[PDB]
């Protein structure tokens, strides 16, 4: 487990106006998905048959380390609800119900359900994380290292490992994507470190 | 509903 993760998750968690920031983007999205009117950190999914839809965050990583947490209730993740990064490239959106996030070569994602992991998902096999196994709580922790170019997740205060390696050099989003009906995935920015 | 991902 690296110290600086421990240095980032002990500061105070980031205010309002941050969390707001690096919140979900009403311009970077599937047209299936919109942020609640309520709720500026939650999107909500329209209930589409044979649709997978995804968004990304505001802020793209390029430096740095940095936390967010995701809030996905565990009855509203359906086939496929995938947590993970993003370039701007990737595809927000996919017809069927489909990992769309760790699809192609454009993004790295942990698929909630199946406890997999998918990254050129579309010819690459999906990999089992955590790698020590797991029915997965509401809330869990996504670190991406941009320095070290690594993707860790933290599920109920357990560091999960490192999931992916070789993501220096790119410009990374937060991003999900999701198959069910109704469901509320809320995003919020725990902190960012500098290098 | 047939769909079991609540899309009905």
């Amino acid at each position: 487990r690296p110290a600086r993760l421990d240095q980032l998750l002990d500061m105070p968690a980031a205010g309002l106006a941050v969390q707001l920031r690096h919140a979900w983007n009403p311009e970077d999205r599937s047209l299936n998905v919109f942020v609640k009117d309520d709720d500026r950190l939650t999107f909500h999914r329209h209930p589409v048959a044979q649709s997978t839809d995804g968004i990304r965050g505001k802020v793209g990583h390029a430096r740095g380390l940095h936390a967010w947490q995701i809030n996905w209730p565990a009855r509203q993740r359906g086939t496929h609800a995938v947590v993970g990064v993003a370039t701007a490239r990737a595809p927000l959106h996919s017809v069927g119900y489909t990992a769309l996030v760790g699809s192609d070569a454009e993004s790295w994602g942990w698929d909630l359900g199946r406890s997999r992991l998918y990254h050129d998902g579309k010819n690459q096999p999906g990999v089992a994380y955590p790698a020590f196994l797991f029915a997965l709580p509401d809330s869990l922790l996504v670190v991406l290292d941009m320095d070290e170019g690594t993707l860790s997740f933290i599920v109920d205060g357990q560091y999960l490992g490192v999931a992916f390696r070789g993501l220096k050099g790119k410009k990374l989003y937060p991003v999900v994507s999701a198959v069910w009906g109704h469901c509320e995935v809320t995003m919020r920015y725990i902190n960012g470190l500098d290098p | 509903x047939v769909d079991i991902n609540n899309n009905c």
